[PDB]
RNA sequence: GAGUGGUGGCCACUAUUAUUGGGCCUAAAGCGGCCGUAGCCGGGCCCGUAAGUCCCUGGCGAAAUCCCACGGCUCAACCGUGGG
RNA sequence: CCCGGGUAGUCCUGGCUGUAAAGGAUGCGGGCUAGGUGUCGGGCGAGCUUCGAGCUCGCCCGGUGCCGUAGGGAAGCCGUUAA
């Protein structure tokens, strides 16, 4: 059954990209989703999203730019410190700086650039690149 | 639990036979007339151990490692290696 | 899917996005209370009142409908009969489960060789306990309470 | 410029057969970058010749596998040759070719010429965590790479780091340009036709990756040839 | 509409398509009929052929490819290229023309022109591999893969074939300058198509 | 498939024959819907669609 | 440097030695359109940046 | 006895049916020479 | 090169132990099939506590060993003075 | 191996045994990733009807086959019934 909306919607992102789509539609809804659209739009991966009610958890819609190399969930949620970074942009990213590890923190949910800013640490929730 | 053991200050080629290795190792044996190729194998594990502090202060934050790139600059700089104004690059 | 049968079927109620109730329904929320309590005086299970409202008095869902007594929730069946007192001692669901399960042990009782109706009994207690376990830790029923078929017999009659 | 008057002779030399050769010929292209990406197809090897030149040197023609080939017929065993071969110029410009004949001369010819053929593009950078630096000395990012049951991902590396892979991916990657980069294989690398084809395809998806217009600065990318 | 009549657009029967559908012309489909057969939007099919009249106006005359395996698409599209300039090559298409250059007819066009995708596919394969705009004549049943321009138009007919080129020629035409006004075309309609 | 599903069925203001009563009832009843005064059929169920026997007023949402 | 043509419909840069074609826009003709090796085979459409005509 | 598929393939072998069937023979006169 | 060979053992070679990071249609390998107890993984929203989590700050985790700079044995090995 | 007979067995009523190339040589639940075309059950719309629980076309969901794009694979081949 359902467990990982965060992990379906990125990898629903990652298909509809690398097939062409200009347009996502992500269901479930829910703040978490929200919120890391918000920080790839910040960031310039993805085009406008939108919210839509039905009754029900509701549902995204996102336009895709044709940006994204790849994107994903990160299980399980390892936390990580300020100093600890380097390890984990080796992991999930291709060279320095070049993508972004969405990190949930106690100041809500940021890049982990902006968490290195802030020099707060937090738990790794999703990367893209 | 195992006491102290002196370590070697040069290290071998991976491998004692290739053919371009060989070549180049014996143009600079005969331009530098060095007495074997151990004097050179420490030479080159010197300069591989300076770029290795480079590479590893270049990706560093902190106050020991600024005290540190300093240190490694001046030493260098000290020893002739580079010029006065010279970057840990 | 399917617990048991593991296929995928997609079918169910188109439930439309609504927030309060239509306009040209021509019952208020009392009315529809005492509908639901002369229905349940007949002898209709929760779903089968829905069901009736529905159909014959044009109430698309007493779900729409916001409780007079309690601003924080909805309106529904079980609330309302709960209010007045009529609400089941044991969930529908489970009662029913039960029935059919001590009906099927009565016919394998005069039919030992069928083994899948058998098999099919099994998968109805399997449904009985999970359903219990979740009563049980949601505090519905009481903490001694168990399964028997010797007792069903007697909670059904 | 000895390269120079070898284009020029051969100019003088050639005519052309195909659209894209009429084109070169009557000075509509005059720069190697402007016959790729654009949908054409070089089937006459003069266009290279002329527009790059220097793959001609013995020393930016590399040969890296010969095979000896039997199949069987009633009246004994025929011999093949096949010569896979690498060509290109130290700048950003690569090509591999393979070639079959009846004796190893033919198979390397043919193997030249498919190789000059199929010469490509690719990117150059830095991207490595220890280096940070803007030269075009390594790939500017991790890449991957596959063919058969080989796969070969190439990741950045610091300058003064040599080539940390195979014999033959070295020597391609010092064909293309690249002299610093770290190497991870999987599959059968012993096969020199698979693992050769596979850091080609990994030096050639260096172009299908998306990148913002300040990762150009970041990682000194450069496209082909540089500042030579 | 405007170019020719509805009269006598649904006379050449350019609006009959075939019993099979792709989703690709769910766009270019009208409507269904009762037995099945799917009919397409003249609307679509005239502003397509002038669209397509004045892309290929543009281009120099000995440049454009012409071709149809079809025996009933073979004549037209012979004249059509004799009026216009523009090569033909009616029959079986010899591969390697356009990608072996030892090929004794070896040629490098700028544009191709197919009456069918699936009778073309040789033609089409060719010219996707030399990289050159691909327009195609498209029935309800034709796939728009690696089709740059479409026009939709029952490609299986005679009369409908032979007044979508004799339409198209005369659009090129009277685009590039060669003809004053569309009135001014003399060669008639039913010469385009063949006898029986 | 559709992203936000909405209902095929519809609510029909119904006019019974043989009282005149006015009633509201649903399109794909599954039971038999009877008048609320004369007691006559006005719906029947089926597998789908249910059939209606008494006077259509009025499609409702 | 020089400038690396880019799909009229997806964006993406197109590389070297790929099914890629351009041509200028068949209705007006002035801005040229550039159509990907994936996005021809899948037929994706595209729209002219002058007209806003579409489609194949 | 446990299943191996890869014996079922005669190349340069006996039918493993009869090499089973004579493995049993073989752990029965044991059984009865031990006196079990 | 005052070393150079032979034998045994450990690590890399080996992504042939695979958390990073392996496989299971035809090469090793999906229980003949299903029900289900512990465990593991678990739909959306709001409020509360902060156990996990993150940040700051005190008391610890002996010395030798490890890395960096300077100084003393001719430089070095070695030792001392500071930082880590 | 071929041909005439033939015991146990093959059949029924209570048990035990728990074994097959028990194979889709493919564990199970969930989200997403072009199409085309057969057929089974249901529902919706239209047209015919000899008014039949009849016939034909289109659409939706769930089953069951074939071809195939992207892509995957050592290849055979798999490809919304994914491998
Ligand atoms: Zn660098
Ligand atoms: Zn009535
Ligand atoms: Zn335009
Ligand atoms: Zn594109």
């Amino acid at each position: 059954t359902l467990l990982d909306p965060l992990a379906n919607a990125l990898s629903h992102i990652t298909n509809s990209e690398r097939v062409g789509k200009r347009e996502v539609y992500i269901k479930p809804a829910s703040k978490l989703i929200g919120e890391v659209l918000r920080v790839m739009q910040k960031y310039g991966y993805i085009g406008e999203f939108e919210f839509i009610d039905d009754g029900r958890a509701g549902v995204y819609r996102v336009q895709l730019l044709g940006r994204i190399n790849k994107a994903g969930a990160i299980k399980p949620r390892f936390p990580v410190k300020v100093s600890e970074f380097e390890k984990w942009e080796k992991r999930f990213l291709p060279a320095f700086e070049f993508g972004i590890l969405i990190v949930s923190t106690s100041q809500g949910v940021m890049s982990h650039k902006e968490a290195i800013e802030k020099g707060i640490g937090g738990r790794l929730i999703a990367y893209v690149y | 639990g195992d006491p102290k053991r002196q370590r070697k200050k040069y290290e071998t080629p991976p491998h004692p036979w290739i053919k371009e290795r060989l070549d180049r190792e014996r143009v600079l044996m005969d331009k530098y007339e060095l007495k074997n190729k151990k004097e050179l194998w420490k030479h080159e594990t010197q300069l591989k151990n300076f770029r290795r502090r480079a590479r590893r202060l270049l990706a560093a934050r902190g106050k020991q490692a600024e005290i540190e790139r300093e240190q490694l600059l001046a030493r260098l700089k000290r020893l002739g290696l580079l010029p006065e104004d010279a970057v840990l690059d | 899917a399917r617990m048991h049968a593991r296929k995928r079927g997609k079918s169910g109620s188109k439930r439309p996005p609504r927030t309060a109730p239509p306009i040209w329904v021509e019952y208020t929320v009392e009315e529809i209370e005492n509908l639901v309590v002369k229905l349940r005086k007949e002898g209709y299970s929760t779903a089968m009142i829905g069901t009736i409202l529905r159909d014959q008095y044009g109430i698309p869902s007493v779900k729409l409908f916001k409780d007079p007594d309690n601003p924080n929730r909805n309106l529904t069946i079980t609330r309302i009969l709960e209010k007045h007192g009529l609400a089941p001692e044991i969930p529908e669901d489970l009662m029913f489960l039960i029935r059919r399960a001590v009906n099927l042990r009565k016919h394998l009782e005069q039919h030992p060789k069928d083994l899948h109706s058998m098999r099919g009994l099994q998968l109805i207690e399997s449904k009985i306990r999970r359903l219990v376990k979740y009563y049980k830790r949601k505090g519905k029923l009481p903490k001694n309470w168990r399964y028997d078929p010797e007792t069903a017999k007697l909670l059904v009659r | 410029q000895e390269w120079k008057e070898y284009a020029k002779r051969v100019l003088d030399e050639w005519e052309p057969k195909t659209k894209l050769g009429m084109m070169v010929k009557e000075g509509q292209i005059t720069d190697i970058h402007e016959i790729f990406r654009r949908g054409y197809q070089i089937k006459e090897p003069e266009i290279i010749d002329v527009l790059l030149p220097e793959v001609n040197a013995r020393e930016n023609q590399e040969v890296l596998d010969i095979a000896l080939t039997v199949r069987m017929t009633d009246s004994g065993r025929r011999v093949r040759f096949r010569v896979l071969a690498a060509v290109g110029n130290r700048d950003g410009y690569v090509g591999l070719g393979i070639g079959h004949g009846k004796e190893v001369g033919i198979a390397i010819r043919k193997a030249i010429n498919y190789a000059k053929l199929n010469i490509i593009e690719i990117k150059r950078g830095c991207g490595s965590w220890e280096c940070r630096c803007r030269r075009p000395h390594s790939v500017p990012f991790a890449v991957e790479g596959k063919e058969g049951s080989v796969r070969v991902r190439l990741i950045p590396g610091p300058r003064g780091l040599g080539l940390v892979i195979g014999d033959v991916g070295k020597k391609i990657l010092r064909l293309a340009g690249v002299q610093d980069v770290w190497s991870q294989t999987f599959g059968e690398t012993r096969t020199t036709v698979n693992f050769a084809k596979a850091v080609f395809n990994a030096l050639y998806n260096t172009n299908r990756v998306a990148i913002s217009p300040e990762m150009i600065e970041r990682y000194g990318i450069v496209v082909g040839r540089a500042m030579p | 509409e405007y170019l020719v009549p509805l009269d006598q657009y649904l006379a050449a029967g350019v609006h009959i398509g075939t019993q099979q559908k792709t989703k690709d012309m769910k766009k270019f489909i009208y409507r269904v009929r009762q037995d099945g057969l799917y009919v397409l939007d003249v609307r679509k099919t005239d502003e397509r052929l002038k669209v397509a009249g004045k892309f290929l106006a543009k281009f120099e005359p000995q440049s454009i490819l012409a071709v149809s395996v079809r025996l009933y698409g073979q004549k037209p599209v012979k004249k059509f290229g004799e009026v216009t300039g523009a090569r033909a090559i009616p029959g079986r298409f010899l591969p390697g023309t356009m990608t072996n250059p030892a090929v004794k007819n070896f040629f490098e066009p700028d544009v191709l022109i197919v009456t069918d995708p699936r009778a073309d596919h040789q033609a089409m394969r060719e010219a996707v591999e030399i990289g050159i705009p691909i327009v195609a004549l498209v029935d309800t049943e034709n796939l728009l893969s690696y089709v740059d321009l479409a026009i939709p138009t029952n490609n299986k007919g005679r009369k409908a074939l032979a007044l979508i080129y004799w339409i198209l020629a005369r659009e090129i035409l009277y685009n590039r300058g060669e003809i004053q006004s569309r009135e001014d075309f003399k060669i008639p309609v039913e010469e385009f198509e063949m006898k029986i | 498939k559709p992203i936000i599903p909405m209902p095929r069925s519809r609510f029909l203001r119904v006019k019974c024959i043989d009282c005149g009563n006015e009633q509201i009832v649903f399109s794909h009843p599954a039971t038999k819907v009877r008048c609320l005064i004369c007691g006559a059929t006005l719906v029947e169920p089926t597998g789908g669609k249910g059939i209606v026997k008494a006077k259509i007023l009025e499609v409702l949402e | 440097k020089f400038e690396i043509p880019v799909c009229t419909s997806c964006g993406r840069e197109i590389t070297p030695r790929e099914h890629a074609t351009h041509f200028i826009c068949p209705n007006c003709g002035e801005a040229v359109i550039w159509r990907c090796e994936s996005c021809r085979v899948l037929a994706k459409p595209y729209k002219c940046p002058n007209c806003g005509w579409e489609g194949p | 006895m446990k299943r191996r598929p890869r014996k079922w393939k005669k190349k340069g072998r006996m039918r493993w049916k009869w090499i089973k069937k004579r493995i049993r023979r073989l752990k029965r006169q044991r059984k009865k020479e031990r006196g079990l």
